[PDB]
RNA sequence: GAUGUUAGGAGGGCAAAUCCGCCGAAUUUAAGCAUAUAAUUAAGCGGAAGAAAAGAAAAUAACUAUGAUUCCUUUAGUAACGGCGAGUGAACAAGGACCAGCUCAAACGGUUAAUCCUUCGUUUGGUGCAAACCUUUCGACGGAAUUGUCGUUGAAUUAUUCCAUGAAUGCCUUUAAUUUGAGCAAAGUGAGCAGGAAUGCUUCCCCAUAGAGGGUGAAAGGCCCAUAGUUCUUUUUAAUUUAUUCAUUGGAAUUUUUCAUGUCGAGUCGUGUUCUUUGAGAUUGGAGCACUAAUACGUGUGAUACAUUUCACAUAAAGCUAAAUAUAUGUAGGAGACCGAUAGCAAACAAGUACCGUGAGGGAAAGAUGAAAUAGUACUCAGGAAUGAGCAAUUAAAUAGUACCUGAAAUCGUUAAGAUGGAACGGAUUAAGAGAGAAAACAAGUAAAGAGGGGAAU
RNA sequence: ACGGACCAAGGAGUCUAGCAAAUGUGCAAGUGUAUAUGAUUCUUUAAACAUUUUACGCAUAAUUAAUG
RNA sequence: UUGUGUUGAAGCGAAAUACGUGAGUUUUCGUGGAACAUCUCCCUAGUGCAGAUCUUGGUGGAAGUAGCAACUAUUCAAAUGAGAACUUUGAAGACUGAAGUGGAGAAGGGUUUCUUGUCAACUGUGAUUGAACAAGAGUUAGCCGCUCCUAAGGGAUAGCU
RNA sequence: AGCACAGUCUUAACGAUGGAUGUCUUGGUUCCUACAGCGAUGAAGGCCGCAGCAAAAUGCGAUACGCAAUGAAAAUUGCAGUGACUGAAUCAUCAGAAUGCUGAAUGUAAACUACACCAAUUCCCUGGGAAUAGUGGUACUCCUACAGAAA
């Protein structure tokens, strides 16, 4: 708003969003944390990982929970284990769900996650 | 200001107010001050009498600062 | 031409669209110049960026009565103030070798201006508390206390005007 | 698959023969691909990248030892010496640009621009 | 302004006396759709507008300083009369007086919440509501020119 | 002078928007046209930089005088030029931006080239992990140079006063600015309605130094990125910290007393003539040719050609120089009362692409399913197949089925109604039919019971 | 007499300079703060605001080739 | 300034006991699926089309019409195939008539060659054919040529402009 | 099960053809700001290649849709395959390494992958041990230095 070095141009920044490399996409695909582990890690949002327990609170599946099973940065989507749907031909595929529509309920912490929560501390 | 222009009120009038017979051509009398003494002579003599010719002697470089002289009564 | 108009005189018979230019950046350039001069007066650390110029009389009978800032004090004026041109140009005094003092009035007025500037000067030591009494007409070097107490006081920029 | 850091410590022999056997197995893979067989075709990428890594390490070692050999001597080969822009190479050195005669040098030492204040 | 030579970057040729076609210039050559098509001219597709917009349009205006000062003084005077503010559209039916002035400690308050609270306590709750609910996306292609919203002035 | 695949080096080509030289039109205007204008332009040739070029008076002025160059405001469409027609057209002063001055030549130095370069070595220390880089002065060698490098800016003499010197000992703080890269960064995913899906509507809470924008299944300050703010990190750069002894080695400014009035750019200036150029006019600059100077008391300028002469100004024929200035180029940022796929660049796309021409060159058309194809049409029937149909199927939706948003007109098909003797349509007036229609085209009120909504009254 | 087979979309008195008249506005023998400067203005803001008691334009005086 | 939108905006089709004199405005139904006005006042312009042998695109009547006419000529039976006048095989009648629709090359072309599939479009009728489409494959030199020589001539060096 | 003459023209409803209108826009345009030369150390430009399946565009150069290093850091996937429980999968940065044939093109040539001359060359171990017909150099003009010849 006050930093004139950064553009507020609609076309410019939606081009940035739709051509962002995978590195920026991993941060764009962050999601809200639940109240309890938000208190635990004293932070508000976190990029989702392949093995996180999540609760979707928006869309047709707005009550379901489940461990996410795949993250597709090309389509800006995540997939959770039990939110499959049937195709016309008749096999099942996961329903693409935007990370902004879900809230983290349990994280998988590793050597590299501990350091980012530490940096947040 | 373009919506106050007179051409707007002749939008569907074919000739745009420039005549159906005489039309609006490109320099039908010449360009600039072309016709002085020949076919614009009446205009020149009626509105700019002493236009043609020269009178008086030359002052080769003037330097107006020399003769600058404001007056008060 | 037609009717009672002034005879046209427009000098647009060449390719003028290549020569049209419009200054959209007049105030932007104002800001840039202001920023540059602020930056250099911060860089030189207290000493003003303005240089002292003499009071001269405008030429021709048009502007006879008016004075303005000339470029450079004369050799005679610098000598009357008691300093050499080479030394004077190191303390923000402009010197030119072209002007001459045809009148005692101009000579004394510019000499007194130079003396006022010299008295207003406070000299910072070249070697950090190695104050020396100066050469070439440069005033003696001020010491630590007067430098400290004068550095936090508004500079007298009216002398340059 | 092989990483650069593990073979950064090898001698030039153990690097060259490793490259040779890697190339031999890549050639075998290419022959198999040319035949009807295609099961192992996906290994060609990995073998090629391993060859690239071995060549990178070997060439970096050779360049480093060549630079060590031409240490100083003020007459290095053109590829060894600086590869700046041509204009930058032909520019006068800062010392040459700042070089000043005795007369003006003594003038500026005797009469330097000096800081001052105004009342 | 449009690009300086827009629509005029082709080869000029109007071979059209006896071709049974209009005398407009046509692009030369063959082997492509463009060949033989109407070249530059305000009526031709891809042919350049009638009077190309130029950067040396009179963008700005010089306004007399006295007139500007007169306008500012008049605007202050107009802000000083209750009926005019109501007519302009501020919901001021609940403030005490329209030339309202507040203590200098307004200049020191620093929280937006307390600024809003002060505005409400002055009797401008309706004005604040009008301002906050006026926010909405404008019509037209201005919203793809970094002009998305349209707000009312408080 | 040659010659050298001797050692070490340089030039060449691309790119041009701004910049520097040359060369050089015509269209056009003059209502014809030849001088003039277009234009000291376009095209052509060559040459540089982040700017270039210009630049420290052989300058103005005529005043109480100014003081290198460049650029802006103005002088000024003025002085002036011009078939004195069309047209063309400066300079000085004034106000500003910026501001900077210098060195060769000539002079002087011969109890001594006091200079320069090449190559080979030595160390004085420092930042780099490294790579590499910055400082270092003792040389030796081989050359160049008296057919002239270097020092001085006339040369000495006193007085003060300044500037460069080495060694030893200690000291490297603190702040403000400026500038990279990184983090942190408030508040709802609360009811209810409807929806495939809120970010919508009601309603209840809040955050705001953040209500810029973008994304998210519909319009989001409180869902996500980011935003306001702030904290670290990078560049340099001001002020602020601290300097103390010992020593001799030079240099500089001014001021005392003398010698001596020095030097100052030659086929150059200038003049004549010719051509061009200029506002420059008995010639503004440039160029060719011919003639060809003076020596500072000279010689150049002082906008009308001369002769005699006063006065003022400047000191040509050698050279360097930052800033203020310009940038239809390249690259990178940021914006807009701009265009919204026949528009905007030629090109929103696999665009200078496809394609055309022997070649120089010419040069398009072409965007949109859906929220999600990780929902792109499964199954059955009929067909050789393409396809079609379904009781079958994804979707909120397939008359959203890949030519897929919407889906106009021209043109055509189906059904219905009507008209129909060498045009058809139409104006005006009605009549018959056929579609629609109650907002004036009747019934306010009153009583009962049934469903509700409000307001006042404690 | 010429143009028009049909339909859609595009399609032509504009922009700048300079002068005048007309009218509105401000000030008035003055008017316009030019370039430029300053300022705890710096998303907007490339706009707004401002100008230590003879810059300049036009006007305030005309006429003459002209010394005037 | 003050408003409409998923309880359906813009647009579009047909309309209206609608209003206006009129340009138009406003409504209804249907379609549509995401934006839209502001007439409170004002600012701004690339602002209003029947024509320009106008520009670009699309589409007509002509019209199932002109026409599918050089090269004497075809016929019987079978195979394949969903389908055979113009694919294949056999038989017959004929043609080209060594100045050849016969064999070799050059220029030009560039994979059209071969085999196997194969028919959306093309092969101006059909087509199962094909120079079309698809997947593979195919060009082997001491002796054939280039390469070497010099020609008409071209470029360059030295100079000179 | 039966009935409408046909054609031509008009109107309505629904369609076909077509792609207008509306709404979108990772594009353009203009202005402002900042930086600014590339090349014999071989540029710009042009060819030729490079992926497991690979035409174009984009990227790259025999290490060839990428190596190394640094920061982030778990995905990348059409199949096949490759990844840790972070020098590994993928992004970003990009300094090291590498950078085919040409092109000012510079050994001679050029609708030639044609032809010279001079060094043989390169690699491995710490003077030997191998492999290579492969690798460098050779333009014209000019400067400094040097060389032996000449009057």
């Amino acid at each position: 708003k006050f930093n004139k070095q950064k553009s507020s141009s609609r076309r410019k920044m939606r081009k940035a969003h739709f051509t962002a490399p995978a590195g920026l996409r991993r941060k764009i695909m962050s999601s809200k944390l639940s109240k309890e582990l938000r208190l635990k890690y004293k932070t508000r949002s976190l990029p989702v990982r392949k093995d996180d327990e999540v609760l979707i609170c928006r869309g047709h599946n707005h009550g379901r929970e489940g461990k996410v099973v795949k993250i597709n940065r090309k389509r800006y989507k995540i997939y959770v284990e039990r939110v499959t749907r049937e195709k016309v031909n008749g096999e099942s595929t996961f329903i693409g769900i935007h990370p902004s529509n879900v809230v983290l309920t349990k994280l998988k912490v590793d050597k590299n996650r501990k350091k980012i929560l530490d940096r947040k501390a | 200001a373009t919506r106050f222009k007179k051409n707007r009120k002749k939008r569907g009038h074919v000739s745009a107010g420039h005549g159906r017979v005489g039309k609006h051509r490109k320099h039908p009398g010449g360009r600039g001050k072309a016709g002085g003494l020949h076919h614009m002579r009446i205009n020149f003599d009626k509105y700019h009498p002493g236009y043609f010719g020269k009178v008086g002697m030359r002052h080769l470089n003037l330097l107006k600062n020399r003769t600058y002289c404001p007056t008060i009564n | 031409v037609a009717h009672n108009n002034v005879l046209p005189n427009v000098h647009l018979h060449k390719w003028w669209q290549r020569h049209v230019r419009v200054n959209f950046s007049k105030n932007i350039k104002k800001k840039k110049r202001r920023l540059l001069r602020e930056k250099r007066r911060k860089a030189n650390g207290g000493t003003p960026i303005e240089k002292l110029h003499p009071i001269v009389h405008c030429p021709t009978q048009r502007y006879n009565f008016r004075t303005r800032l000339g470029k450079g004090f004369t050799f005679e004026e610098l000598k009357g103030a008691g300093l050499t041109p080479r030394a004077a140009q190191t303390i923000g005094i402009c010197y030119d070798k072209r002007r001459k003092n045809r009148s005692e009035e101009s000579l004394t007025k510019n000499v007194e201006r130079l003396l006022k500037y010299k008295n207003s000067l406070v000299m910072i030591p070249l070697k950090k508390n190695k104050a020396k009494k100066g050469i070439g007409g440069i005033p003696a070097d001020a010491d630590k206390n007067t430098i400290k107490e004068f550095r936090n006081k508004k500079p007298l920029l009216s002398i340059f005007k | 698959n092989v990483k650069a850091y593990e073979l950064r410590t090898l001698k030039k022999k153990e690097l060259l023969d490793k490259l040779d056997e890697l190339k031999k197995e890549l050639s075998g893979l290419r022959i198999s691909k040319a035949l009807g067989n295609s099961a192992k075709n996906s290994k060609i990428h990995g073998v090629r990248k391993n060859v690239a890594r071995v060549l990178t390490v070997y060439n970096q070692k050779r360049k480093m030892e060549l630079r060590q050999l031409y240490k100083n001597k003020k007459f290095k080969p053109y590829n060894l010496r600086k590869k700046l822009t041509k204009n930058k190479r032909l520019q006068l050195s800062p010392k040459q640009k700042a070089a000043m005669t005795l007369r003006q040098k003594k003038k500026v030492q005797n009469f330097p621009q000096r800081k001052y204040l105004v009342v | 302004a449009v690009k300086l030579g827009a629509g005029y970057e082709t080869s000029a040729e109007s071979w059209g006396t006896g071709r049974a076609v209009a005398r407009i210039p046509r692009v030369p050559g063959g082997g492509t759709h463009r060949a033989g098509q109407g070249a530059f001219g305000n009526m031709c597709r891809g042919g350049g507008m009638f009077n190309p917009t130029k950067i040396w349009r009179r963008w700005g205006r010089k306004v007399n300083l006295k007139e500007k000062r007169y306008a500012v003084c008049s605007s202050i005077a107009a802000s000083g009369v209750t009926s005019l503010v109501l007519a302009r559209g501020h919901r001021i039916s609940h403030l005490k007086e329209v030339p309202l002035v507040v203590s200098n400690d307004i200049e020191s308050l620093s929280k937006t919440k307390e600024a809003v609270n002060f505005l409400v306590s002055l009797g401008l709750k309706d004005e604040v509501n009008r301002l906050v609910k006026s926010k909405k996306i404008r019509a037209g292609k201005g919203k793809m020119r970094n002009r998305k919203y349209k707000i009312r002035n408080g």
